[PDB]
């Protein structure tokens, strides 16, 4: 809770060994805000590849949604973070995810002008 | 712009509305955060006042464009963040269709290391048992595109879009809005080509909070230039 928190600003801050003393201490990998973000969410968001690891062996949620239905690979589509966006395909991400507007991540890479990697998400159909 | 760069990392955020809907007086204050790289911002609103009045999604759109995304491509088209930090002045009138309008004016601006959006709100000629006054909104959010335009004359932007509103029996009230933005400093501001915003929010509550309230996240990503 208190530890939640923490793990969700060490996330957002890429501070990879704040990250892995919170887990040692028995914080909630799956932690959320009321937005319904997590750990991963953020981590895939900003593009930090090793938080994104630790916690995905941890046992973060690659199928975790935010009020809005995003998921962590939707996120990582924004900036268009590639190794995120394999690594959570690795761990089983729904590369087809909808949000609750219905936009995939591959929607998301075309609005950023993220054009290599929408013909990644496009090749897995 | 040099304002793009106070919007690199998590903004936090202030919000303070004073409005009165046909003679009912309210007040609303917000915080949280906004994250400009991402599109992303994060706001908890309370009623300070005891119970709002009006809907909470009537206020929605009145509750910092400054926090969303411009894609590389767009990053020249960008004035909320270029007017940065002495800010803007963003005002509108939003016409509920078959019922009262909404006028407001805010001011939008870094106070400290803030930002804040100060806003006085008058909604008119309201129905007593229309949509709005009679409560009959679904406590929702569609996702829509908010048209910009420049004012080169003026030195800001002209900005136009209608806000669905789902209706417990399932029609939608539309508010068509109409906005102006205007840079409250004497510095040079972008002024962007013809552009849209594509919104995305999902309203929710807090099971801690007794309050009357409103929790919000929202997506914002400019769209429109190739
Ligand atoms: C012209 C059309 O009916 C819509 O009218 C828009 C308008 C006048 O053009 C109506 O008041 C102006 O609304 C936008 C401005 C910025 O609102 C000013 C004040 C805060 O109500
Ligand atoms: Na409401």
């Amino acid at each position: 809770s208190d530890l939640g928190k923490k793990l969700l600003e060490a996330a957002r801050a890429g501070q990879d060994d704040e990250v892995r003393i919170l887990m040692a201490n028995g914080a909630d990998v799956n932690a959320d805000d009321m937005f319904g973000i997590t750990p991963l969410h953020l981590a895939a968001m900003v593009g930090h590849l090793e938080i994104v690891e630790v916690l995905l062996k941890h046992g973060a949620d690659v199928n975790a949604t935010d009020l809005l239905g995003h998921t962590p690979l939707h996120l990582a589509a924004i900036i268009g973070h590639l190794e995120i966006v394999e690594v959570l395909l690795k761990h089983g991400a729904d590369v087809n995810a909808q949000d609750k507007f219905g936009k995939t991540a591959f929607d998301i890479s075309i609005d950023n002008g993220n054009e290599d990697l929408a013909e990644i998400l496009q090749k897995l159909n | 712009s040099k304002g793009e760069e106070l919007f690199t990392g998590v903004v936090p955020i202030l919000v303070e509305l004073d409005g009165d809907v046909n003679g009912h007086k309210f007040s609303v204050s917000g915080e949280g955060e906004g994250d400009a790289t991402y599109g992303k911002l994060t706001l908890k609103f309370i009623c300070t006042t005891g119970k709002l009045p009006v809907p909470w999604p009537t206020l929605v759109t009145t509750l910092v464009q400054c926090f969303s995304r411009y894609p590389d491509h767009m990053k020249q088209h960008d004035f909320f963040k270029s007017a940065m930090p002495e800010g803007y002045v963003q005002e509108r009138t939003i016409f509920f269709k078959d019922d009262g309008n909404y006028k407001t004016r805010a001011e939008v601006k870094f106070e400290g290391d803030t930002l804040v959006n100060r806003i006085e709100l008058k909604g008119i000629d309201f129905k007593e048992d229309g949509n709005i006054l009679g409560h009959k909104l679904e406590y929702n959010y569609n996702s829509h595109n908010v048209y910009i335009m420049a004012d080169k004359q003026k030195n800001g932007i002209k900005v136009n879009f209608k806000i669905r509103h789902n209706i417990e029996d399932g029609s939608v009230q539309l508010a068509d809005h109409y906005q102006q933005n205007t840079p409250i400093g004497d510095g040079p501001v972008l002024l962007p080509d013809n552009h849209y915003l594509s919104t995305q929010s999902a309203l929710s509550k807090d099971p801690n909070e007794k309050r009357d309230h409103m929790v919000l996240l929202e997506f914002v990503t400019a769209a429109g230039i190739t």
